[PDB]
RNA sequence: CCUCGGUUGGCCUCGGAUAGCCGGUCCCCCGCCGGGGUCCGGUGCGGAGUGCCCUUCGUCCUGGGAAACGGGGCGCGGCCGGAGAGGCGGCCGCCCCCUCGCCCGUCACGCACCGCACGUUCGUGGGGAACCUGGCGCUAAACCAUUCGUAGACGACCUGCU
RNA sequence: GAACUGGCGCUGCGGGAUGAACCGAACGCCGGGUUAAGGCGCCCGAUGCCGACGCUCAUCAGACCCCAGAAAAGGUGUUGG
RNA sequence: CCGCGGCGGUGCGCCGCGACCGGCUCCGGGACGGCUGGGAAGGCCCGGCGGGGAAGGUGGCUCGGGGGCCCCCGAGUGUUACAGCCCCCCCGGCAGCAGCACUCGCCGAAUCCCGGGGCCGAGGGAGCGAGACCCGUCGCCGCGCUCUCCCCCCUCCCGGCG
């Protein structure tokens, strides 16, 4: 699996009626992929690890996006992932501040392959909560938490370093 | 009593690594450093302006030692100014850093 | 641009000036780079005098008159980092090298002339401020440089020169800004005009 | 007025740069953002492009060329045109004193420095 | 040394992207990276924008983080932004800074021989200046 | 005359910091100029290289504004500064000129070459033989040969000769 | 020394600096356009994007299939769990 | 034989410019519609009757720090106060609607118009009709007008014109 913004999709889906349990049941998950297409793939690849079922032996009956509830507040992220890095697998748990639960999961596959070196294909997240921050356990976030934070920003480099490529002065960065 | 013409560089023929083609020139622009601003360029005709021993006739005028090869700017060539252009005869690879107008002819302004 | 362009190598770092320069002679425009020796190379101090070091032990063994030119001034020692970075061996590289000139200090050619800077090649934006850096300078005179301690000397004289020039342009600035501050009736239909077209808000 | 043959009619006040009643090719131009009323101005009917076509001589009954035709070479101002030029020059000069220093602007030619770029001009 | 900080309720200047050149002020922060701003008199609605865009004004607006839009706009009506900037000495040499865009042809004219009056009188003057210091002979 | 082509306005300079800078002023102290400390401004730099300066169609009537204390003369004579690669720059006195040149106006003309490119500068370019033209000037060395042996395979080197 | 497929031999071209076999792709002589694998500081065509998020200081740093150099075991160096 | 004659084809002695048409391609504007959770949020109506909740804790308080017992900062205080936030509403109303306030999609029988840059011009008797006769301005396809009559608005050799 590659990335780009994630995006979190419902997919709903079952085994084909079989003449032995006409009305079987239905599974819902929730799956992070750049598109449905990667999305229903992944449904199956969680599924048939989950119960006995594969892709011929089932369907999908339903497979939408699903929109940010409160994309316009910030919130505390929790993810209960697990990995597989070059020694054995592991379980983990992150937290991460962002304004939508699909930017949290983004963000949390960038930080995993920045820090862990660990590929997209050897993420399973399993649980994504909204955390309140008396219940955050991260410190990079619990220091996020204060209704008067201040902060000024120290060193300004300079970013247009071609437009001009050549000048007198050089830049100051204090503002 | 006046310049008339933007002043670009010959940067070198269109090229890979090991194969370049000598049926495109790669003109610098002064003043253009994306690809963007090179819209203005994409049609204007660019000349290659040199002198030679023997005089050549010029129209308009007596006899002299400049020669010019013509052409025309044909589409930006990545990111940052420094459009292509192809002229009526391959140009030297002795004008390499050497200067071409961009003549400001038909213009869509 | 026709003139010259004269660079002012202090606070630069040495790749980051260089592939900016090698281009920029590749393409005509002769550039000439003054004050060699205040140039910066990323990395603790005696970590690049260890790969200058190294470069002094390449040498060929059966003769070394024939073997690798160890430049020591800062200077050739920015020409040559230059040199790598152009097709030296070809015509054309042979004919940019020439366009470019490198000189310690600032010679009195151009010493009268205001020098410029590059940005993308600034140890102030290019490398983060807890990092430790190099000077060129000092890692020449400290791999055979000869001429730290009079380039300094000459340098310091050239810095008061600069001084006295500037006191006078401020006296003569400071001058002007009386002036526009005497003429003020015949000047104001003029004023209006550049302020409604963007020129002195 | 643009004429039928897409070559458009321009005209200089010939009082203040030296361009007469005379066509110029459209894709040629640079056509600047600033304009001059001139509407209830009268064109003379008989400025067709046959008008200011580039009439010719040479060479009638001279087949070997040895005694070079040396007359004509002298294009002449035909009083036509001269009345013509005034004639529409005497309708337009009053109306472009109005507006200041358009004189300047047009009797000022158009350059470039080692600044500006054409690209960024707003023309 | 830091005049200014990145405070809830201060006002920045978007730089670069989208609403380059708009107003803003941020709401909430986010990641070290991230502010929730938003401008609802500069027509920028809310939503999250880098630390890298936007430029610090000296503008401070009073009200609770994660306050609701109804309650920014009220306090950017209340001591209006848009007279103290635009009139302030930034704006206005940002849009002078495109008004020399904007400029013609013809106002490049004008502007020349202009200019060329503007320091006519001051070159010719600034020599009476100097020649009126030259009476300097004293002890 | 033979040959080489480039280029198509100039910027005449603080030192530098970046978790800071830039400019201005009132008091103290360095042999009537600088150095400190207060105070005042600017700081997405506007005393800004995203900047500044010049800007060219030429003239003729013709007024209004700028200036008159000015310009241009390779015209002269003299002074001063710069040594890192000064190869440069600045300033006084004399003499010719005109209120001309810079903005806004009045007035009309110039080949207006009839749509067309290499146009426009640096530039009186660099280089090579040569004629005329005036003035001011100078009248030498090297190598060979011959000696020397502080030298030497030959060259080379050290040497001497009204 | 065998099995299946492909290739080199018989094969040029783009990339891997370099290379019979790798990656892309197979070839009449050309113009335009677009790609593959691979790349875009300069050599060297192209990131002269106000690219995004982090990690990392090395007194032998690291830097891309085949591939051209490394292990066991350690660190109160830092980062996450 | 002459006309700088026309009509046909065939050309230009070299160097060029332009125009529209068509093929191919890379881009740029402008507008329209569908779907979705019959979009999610969001904006305004101080949202009105409220109920409930907590803290990244407003006001008010407590202790500790400064400026003329008065005014600002820090730390504990909790439920609205001299701020706010979240859920449930008994119910909402209006506008817009993947927004020309650029938060987040997939699309076009639910899709059309206009423009720009570049390369190209290969091919050469298409006349079922007259019995071709100046040279096929022709096939397919899409159109317009006339062999029907009225009106309406600019006009026009106009007819005198005020
Ligand atoms: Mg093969
Ligand atoms: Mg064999
Ligand atoms: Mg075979
Ligand atoms: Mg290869
Ligand atoms: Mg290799
Ligand atoms: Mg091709
Ligand atoms: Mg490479
Ligand atoms: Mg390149
Ligand atoms: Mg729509
Ligand atoms: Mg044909």
């Amino acid at each position: 699996k590659a990335s780009g913004t994630l995006r979190e999709y419902k997919v709903v889906g079952r085994c084909l009626p079989t003449p032995k349990c006409h009305t079987p049941p239905l599974y819902r998950m929730r799956i992070f992929a750049p598109n449905h297409v990667v999305a229903k793939s992944r449904f199956w690849y969680f599924v048939s690890q989950l119960k006995k079922m594969k892709k011929s032996s089932g369907e999908i009956v339903y497979c939408g996006q699903v929109f940010e509830k409160s994309p316009l507040r910030v919130k505390n992220f929790g993810i209960w992932l697990r990995y597989d890095s070059r020694s054995g697998t592991h379980n983990m748990y992150r937290e991460y501040r962002d304004l939508t639960t699909a930017g949290a999961v983004t963000q949390c596959y960038r930080d995993m392959g920045a820090r862990h070196r660990a590929r997209a294909h050897s993420i399973q997240i399993m649980k994504v909560e909204e955390i309140a921050a008396s219940k955050c356990r991260r410190p990079a976030v619990k220091q996020f938490h204060d209704s008067k934070i201040k902060f000024p920003l120290p060193h300004r480099v300079l970013r247009r370093q071609h437009k001009p490529r050549f000048t007198t002065k050089r830049p100051n960065t204090f503002f | 009593s006046g310049r008339l013409w933007s002043k670009a560089i010959f940067a070198g023929y269109k090229r890979g690594l090991r194969n370049q083609r000598e049926h495109t020139a790669l003109l610098k622009i002064e003043g253009v450093y994306a690809r963007d601003e090179t819209e203005f360029y994409l049609g204007k005709r660019c000349a290659y302006v040199y002198k030679a021993k023997n005089n050549t006739v010029t129209p308009g005028g007596k006899p002299n030692k400049t020669r010019v090869i013509w052409g025309k700017v044909t589409r930006a060539h990545g990111n940052s100014g420094m459009v292509r252009a192809k002229f009526r005869s391959n140009l030297p690879a002795k004008a390499i850093g050497h200067r071409i107008r961009v003549m400001l002819y038909p213009s869509r302004i | 641009e026709v003139q010259v362009l004269v660079l002012d190598g202090r606070g630069h770092l040495l790749g980051r000036l260089a592939a900016i320069v090698a281009k920029q002679v590749l393409l005509g425009r002769k550039v000439v780079v003054v004050r060699c020796e205040g140039i910066n190379i990323s990395g603790n101090f005696y970590r690049n005098k260890l790969k200058y070091l190294a470069f002094l032990r390449k040498r060929m063994n059966t003769n070394p008159s024939r073997g690798p030119y160890h430049f020591r001034a800062p200077s050739r020692i920015f020409w040559r980092t230059v040199r790598g970075m152009l097709p030296h061996k070809t015509k054309r590289g042979q004919a940019a090298l020439d366009r470019l000139k490198v000189f310690d200090g600032i010679p009195p050619p151009y010493d009268k002339k205001k020098r410029m800077v590059v940005p993308a090649a600034l140890k102030v934006v290019r490398l983060k401020p807890t990092r430790k850096f190099a000077y060129l300078g000092r890692l020449a005179h400290e791999v055979g440089w000869k001429y730290q301690a009079v380039t300094a000397t000459l340098e310091e004289k050239r810095k008061e020169k600069a001084k006295i020039h500037y006191r006078k342009k401020k006296q003569l600035m400071r001058l002007r800004k009386q002036a526009e501050k005497n003429v003020e009736k015949k000047i104001d239909k003029y004023t209006e005009v550049l302020k409604t077209h963007g020129l002195l808000v | 007025k643009q004429l039928a043959s897409g070559l458009l009619l321009v005209t200089g006040p010939l009082v203040l740069n030296r361009v007469p009643l005379r066509r110029t090719h459209q894709k040629f131009v640079i056509a600047t953002s600033t304009k001059i009323d001139i509407s209830n101005v009268k064109i003379p009917k008989h400025l067709t492009d046959a008008y200011f076509k580039k009439k010719k001589l040479r060479k009638p009954r001279h087949q070997e060329g040895e005694i070079f035709d040396t007359e004509k070479e002298k294009y002449e101002i035909t009083e036509q045109r001269k009345i013509d030029q005034k004639a529409v020059d005497s309708q337009i000069l009053p109306k472009i004193k109005a507006i200041p220093q358009l004189q300047g602007y047009l009797r000022s030619v158009f350059a470039l420095t080692n600044g500006i770029y054409p690209h960024k001009l707003v023309f | 040394v830091f005049r200014r900080f990145v405070e809830v309720g201060r006002v920045a200047y978007v730089s670069f992207g989208p609403h380059a050149g708009k107003l803003v002020a941020i709401v909430d922060v986010i990641d070290q990276n991230r502010a929730l701003v938003d401008g609802p008199c500069t027509q920028v609605r809310r939503q999250a924008m880098p630390f890298k865009c936007m430029q610090l004004t000296d503008f401070i607006l009073k009200f609770p983080h994660s306050a609701h839009q109804k309650y920014v706009r009220q306090a950017w009506q209340k001591a209006d932004i848009n007279t103290k900037w635009a009139a302030t000495r930034w704006a206005k040499k940002i849009e002078a800074r495109e008004r020399k865009a904007k400029m013609t042809d013809f106002d490049r004219f004008k502007v020349m021989k202009a200019k060329k009056m503007r320091n006519r009188i001051i070159k010719n003057e600034v020599k009476k200046l100097q020649k009126a210091a030259l009476l300097k002979a004293s002890p």
